């Protein structure tokens, strides 16, 4: 939580910087993440009494007034924040002081009325949010000293985050004690004197389920003035720990809270029936809470109840009934301990997170109740009226949390830290933390204090020795280990390598949310059932992706809007595709994805300003996939994939099996909110192409080779990949090179047909090839070409 | 339009052919990775060397058959052309006191040109010195390296050998159908002479050092018949190592 | 040991930034470690940012998975990549790593 | 195996990788070569007339008797090697050190590491869509810009 | 990504190998076995996306 330096220094005061303290607590493992003065800065503001508050008026809502400090000659000031009463001891800025929002106290009449010199209010002094206005001190102030000195204003609230373990740092005491332990110092505790009852024997209080509330303290305190005005010092410790001073009773329970870690709560005896029963709630039993609304309570939820209705959730919250109201006369003080595993779930189940829930869920000291009861009794009758009553202590020997004996080996310690902390300095650090320790040759016996909920095993005990000795001064040594290599495989291909190649073909790497607009990715994949995220940061980010195609087209439009489309992005990461045959319900496959669109190159003097088409992507991935992997085996069969143009779109193969898709997105989907101009897109199943051919040197041949062009006529319904891939098979030993160098159609080629000029290069390792031998082996191809397909003349 | 504007998706896309590295570079790379993860820092030396660093500091010294045995190219009494990347072994050790740990790829030069010899070629020195290092580690680390290198296809041996700057020395010879046995790397424990003249106390530190022929590693692995093909740079040849 | 952890980490921070402090070898809590800690850099834009957590492995965890706490120890860390990055190159709003503006990206060429 | 400390090595982000530049070069369709460091002076002298070189007494041959002043003599010997064979269009690069006689260098020479390449023949070789044009200076210029520290700087580059 | 590679680089040198996990994971692995388990601030505190009662 938040605490006030000077209240801690009250409990323990090191001789060290304000700044040094903060640094020192943060190395204790609870990170200070805020430090604020409590007020703005100023001088020349002083306590003084108004001895006479003349009328006025002659200006209506204003009182002219003789005020008095110490350095005499009575000071004449004007005021009109309308609670400007006769004898008030008050905070006043004198003729020359300077207030925050740096403005200058001068001397001028106000309405012809006396001149100078403003009486102050909390707001005008940097401690924010107004009461009525005009600060009203508790009488008997130093009738002339600085309000900075009187109101202990050279003080910081200091805000910390406290890790769920070590729940002993949520009152001021625990924190004080931890800081004390650091500076070797002792912890100065306020004198908390038991009150001694003075009224009735009172109140039937049965615990129905003790294991969830071992210890319950109750104390009836009869006839107390509810609208008593919480005295400034308590308004000011409470406010400097981030608590709006609400009330009177409610404030004291808050004060004890912040002071001791203990969560008190008060009731209205005259609304509680036949005693209190501290019990588990019947399943669905409703309870209207301190804020309008009821709650359906599941049968594992402890409630502070009465003899025929429920009053308040167990160490969580209240009742739009059973609390302190306008005619409350008498109260019962709850100060209990609760088993944290009987608090854990519940508050958030209903969406509550109160001070009490919070301390109670990670563990309030089960040796604290009595002491907190006595501070909260003395503090109520001092501030409000009323008198005492017997502390009704209904405890439970057994289910009362049981501290455990830890044994801690000099070895284990040395073997886990790797640095020797002298025997003599570990015993102390342990005892000073709170333990009862018996040193015992190579080991220690430690008994865990009652207030520490995170000391259970040996290792928990070494956190502590390290913690306090100082991480700062545990030395760095590098780990000593064997140098074994681990198993490499030349045949596998790094994605790093592909990312580079990809981005040397001009491609920005991108990272996309793995969950996306479900609405949006239906237009991409038509109602293909997507794994459903019930309760996400957003409706538009609630589907686990099945492509990156969604993440990517989302990412073009993003920049498209920033005026500038010409985007070439790729991404790696997984798709999540529902499968009842997966481990769990989703196929989690690594993927490669990208999209290109707009001008092949940007504005250039000597490069054509053509936009980008299919073969620009095909070449880009023909680069990757391949001559990096293996190639010559892969193939681009044409295929419909709902969300890309059928005529201009292909499935990528690789000996037999789909490894991916590439296409220009389908039209209406481009128009589907998605933006300007034709866009190309591809995805590859990574793991299938994460592996390349390790080479083996193959002879060379010092004979010259021979080129032989062929003009292959063929129906428009025949791939051109296939014709080629068909020549280097009828290939053998050997036509070494096949190459498509032209595609011609129209005049002098049968309509609906098309010619592919093809050039086969023939080479041999044994002999320099014979004029006839050549024509022969082309003829073998040309003939196999009209095996399949047809053949083969002109263009 | 969606029919009428179909295209043949098997036509070859546009791109320039890819460009692999040369096979020895490819070998160098693999090795530097292998050793990268054992924490061996990569270190270079000039390829023009003197009578101190090639030879005399490595405890040759002058009247040793070595000078002649490495068919040395001299420029005069003094300047020579690296014979081994064993120079950096001396050069490194003189700049830093141990707990060293380094490779050292470079191109050394000899005077032979043959099916398995060239007037140039490349080597990988490794050095490691610290109060700790032994023969078992030399064997341990090299076995382990060969395993990854070849992946275990090839028939190796690990014999005794002789190097004036180690002792014990060792060679590993690998057989690859020919041939047959090829000298692949050579190694040992750093001769105490060589520790002394370089400023490290032999009584406190020990070290092992090694030097493997890259083109030989490269031949065997991808079975290149002829080491001399590595520098004729036929594109046909290079391109099969894309 | 721990010294191992603190050591390994220093080294890695001494390398990940090229000596732009401040740092914090500071204590923490993770139910899978004990003792555990956190680093937290500042490099201005204001307050300290957590950038990794770490600990010696909690003996529960080890046994939980078939490793004897009485014979092996270990350490583990969990680094936050983008806040590492954010700090490193001086990005402000970290949220702008997944908005993916081409102008933002381009300077990271 | 060896028992050692696992200390880190002292990396620096601001330094560029040759290995990275070769990838960029391969991605642009240059193939790596390694040529012999000692070239023929009768030819080096042709490319570097006058500026002359660290000759080598008792060499392997007279063609291989001069230490290269640059990567060009070995580079152009490779493109003729292949062009004789009879594969025109070659586009290669190599990294290696050259050897210029400098009196104020250690021993008499300044071994600098260079990066060098030739391209020639057509741009995009023999293709059904692409323009069969022969390579030109702006191709190389562009290749060099991408090598050029669009992998570091770039932008203080001047030609 | 630069930062990951960079880290892998630093860590590869010390020996560390690179493993991975599935991203959609279960109770057992994200928490339970990691010593959490079910009733421990962690769960809700970690600000967690659940698919159902263990996925
Ligand atoms: N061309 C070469 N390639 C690799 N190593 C060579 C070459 N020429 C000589 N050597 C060296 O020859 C030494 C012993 O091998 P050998 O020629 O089998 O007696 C090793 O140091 C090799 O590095
Ligand atoms: N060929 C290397 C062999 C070697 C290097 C380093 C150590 C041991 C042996 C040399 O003669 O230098
Ligand atoms: N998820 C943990 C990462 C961690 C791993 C190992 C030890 C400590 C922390 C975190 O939030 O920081």
């Amino acid at each position: 939580m938040k605490f006030s330096e000077l209240w801690l220094r009250e409990w323990v005061n090191p001789a060290i910087d304000s700044d040094a303290l903060a640094n020192q607590i943060t190395m204790a493992g609870l990170e200070v993440d805020g430090v604020e003065p409590v007020a703005g800065s100023f001088h020349g503001v002083v306590v003084g009494e108004v001895v006479e508050c003349a009328q006025h008026p002659n200006a209506d809502k204003l009182r002219v007034t003789k005020v008095n400090v110490g350095g005499d000659r009575l000071l004449d000031i004007v005021c009109g924040a309308p609670n400007c009463r006769q004898g008030l001891r008050v905070a006043v800025a004198t003729i020359g002081a300077v207030l925050p929002g740096d403005f200058k106290i001068k001397a001028a009449k106000l309405r012809g009325e006396p001149s100078e010199g403003m009486l102050c209010s909390f707001s005008e002094l940097g401690i924010s949010d107004d009461h009525s206005g005009i600060i009203e001190l508790p009488a008997d102030a130093p009738i002339g000293t600085d309000i900075r000195e009187y109101l202990k204003l050279d003080d910081n609230t200091i805000e910390i985050s406290v890790t769920p373990n070590r729940a002993d740092c949520l009152g001021i005491i625990g924190v004080a004690r931890d800081v004390a332990v650091l500076n070797q110092l002792p912890l100065v505790q306020p004198e908390i004197v038991p009150v001694g009852a003075t009224i009735d024997d009172t109140l039937p209080i049965t615990v129905e389920a003790p294991e969830a509330c071992p210890r319950y303290l109750g104390r009836v305190v009869k006839g107390i003035n509810v609208k008593a005005p919480t005295p400034l010092w308590m308004k000011e410790k409470l406010r400097r720990c981030g608590i709006r001073s609400i009330d009177a009773v409610v404030d004291v329970t808050n004060y004890v809270l912040l002071e001791l870690g203990q969560p008190m709560h008060a009731f209205d005896k005259d609304r509680i029936e036949g005693g209190i029963v501290v019990r588990m709630a019947k399943e669905g039993e409703t309870l209207v809470l301190l804020d309008g609304t009821e709650a359906k309570l599941n049968a594992d939820t402890l409630v502070i109840a009465d003899h025929n209705k429920a009053l308040a959730m167990g160490g969580i919250f209240g009742g739009e009934h059973s609390g302190v109201n306008d005619e409350t006369q008498n109260v019962l003080l709850e100060c209990a301990f609760f088993s944290p595993l009987s608090i854990t779930g519940r508050a958030r189940r209903h969406g509550l997170h109160t001070d009490a829930s919070h301390r109670y869920e990670r563990g309030v000291d089960p040796a604290l109740q009595h002491k907190a009861m006595e501070r909260a009794t003395r503090l109520l009758i001092d501030i409000c009226g009323g008198e005492a009553g017997p502390v009704i202590d209904i405890t439970n020997e057994a289910t009362l949390p049981k501290r455990a004996t830890i044994t801690l080996r000099r070895s284990k310690l040395d073997r886990l830290i790797g640095h020797h902390i002298a025997d003599e300095q570990v015993t102390d650090i342990l005892r000073r933390l709170g333990c009862e320790v018996t040193e015992g040759k190579d080991e220690w016996q430690a008994v865990a204090p009652s207030w520490r909920f995170d000391m259970e095993i040996e290792e928990d005990l070494v956190e502590e020795v390290a913690r306090v000795y100082g991480y700062n001064n545990i030395p760095d040594e590098p780990v000593q280990a064997s140098l074994i290599m681990g198993t490499h495989r030349e045949a596998d291909l790094s994605l790093k390598r592909v990312k580079t190649l990809l981005n040397d073909k001009g491609y920005q790497e991108v990272i996309t949310y793995s969950f996306v607009d479900p609405k949006v990715q239906q237009m991409i994949h038509p109602g293909v059932e997507a794994l459903l995220l019930p309760s996400p940061i957003s409706v538009e980010m609630s589907a686990m992706r099945l492509s990156l195609w969604t993440g990517l087209l989302a990412t073009v439009v993003y920049n498209q809007n920033r005026q500038q489309n010409r985007v070439r992005i790729f991404e790696s990461g997984l798709r999540f595709v529902p499968d009842t045959q997966a481990p769990l319900g989703i196929r989690q496959d690594l993927m490669l994805a990208g999209v290109i669109c707009g001008n092949r190159y940007e504005e250039h003097w000597n490069l054509a300003k053509e936009t980008v088409d299919f073969y620009d992507l095909k070449g880009d991935l023909e680069s990757v996939l391949d001559l990096t992997g293996k190639l010559n085996e892969v193939e681009f069969r044409a295929e419909a994939n709902p969300a890309l143009h059928p005529g201009q779109s292909a499935a990528i193969y690789l000996k037999g099996e789909r490894i991916g898709f590439v296409g220009v997105v389908h039209p209406e989907l481009e128009r589907k909110l998605d933006l300007n101009g034709r866009t190309l897109v591809f995805e590859l199943e990574w793991n299938k192409l994460a592996d390349r051919v390790v080479p083996q040197a193959r002879e060379i041949s010092r004979f010259p080779a021979n080129r032989r062009d062929i003009a292959v006529v063929v129906a428009e319904n025949v791939p051109a990949a296939d014709i080629l891939s068909e020549c280097k098979k009828v290939g053998v030993n050997q036509v070494v090179g096949v190459n498509l160098f032209d595609v011609y159609r129209g005049k002098g080629v049968a309509e609906g047909y098309k010619s592919l000029a093809i050039s086969l290069i023939l080479q041999d390792t044994s002999r320099t090839l014979e004029e006839e031998e050549i024509a022969a082996t082309v003829a073998k191809c040309v003939e196999a070409l009209k095996e399949r397909f047809q053949a083969s003349l002109r263009d | 339009r969606l029919a009428a504007e179909t295209i043949d998706v098997s036509l070859p896309g546009r791109r320039i052919e890819n460009g692999g590295l040369h096979p020895v570079t490819r070998t160098i790379d693999r090795i530097e990775s292998f050793f990268g993860e054992l924490g061996f820092t990569v270190a270079t030396g000039p390829e023009i060397e003197d009578d101190y660093h090639n030879f005399d500091a490595l405890n040759i010294p002058g009247h040793h058959p070595a000078r002649a045995d490495h068919d040395t190219f001299w420029f005069d009494t003094t300047r020579l052309l690296r014979t081994q990347t064993s120079g950096v072994q001396i050069r490194t050790m003189k700049a830093q006191q141990p707990p060293i740990r380094i490779i050292a790829p470079g191109r050394v030069y000899r005077n032979d040109y043959d099916q398995t010899h060239t007037p140039m070629f490349h080597q990988m020195e490794g050095l490691i010195v610290d109060t700790n290092i032994s023969f078992t580690n030399l064997k341990g680390t090299l076995h382990d390296f060969l395993r990854n290198f070849f992946e275990e296809d090839l028939q190796i041996r690990f014999r005794p050998s002789y190097f004036p700057f180690t002792e014990p020395s060792a060679e590993v010879d690998v057989m690859g159908k020919n041939g047959k046995w090829l000298e692949v790397l050579g190694c040992g424990m750093v001769h105490p002479n060589v520790l002394r003249n370089v400023g490290i106390d032999p009584e406190v530190y020990s070290g092992f050092a090694f030097g493997m022929g890259m083109e030989r590693l490269t031949m065997l692995r991808y079975g290149v018949t002829d080491l001399r093909s590595f520098f004729e740079n036929d594109l046909r040849f290079l391109k099969q190592f894309k």
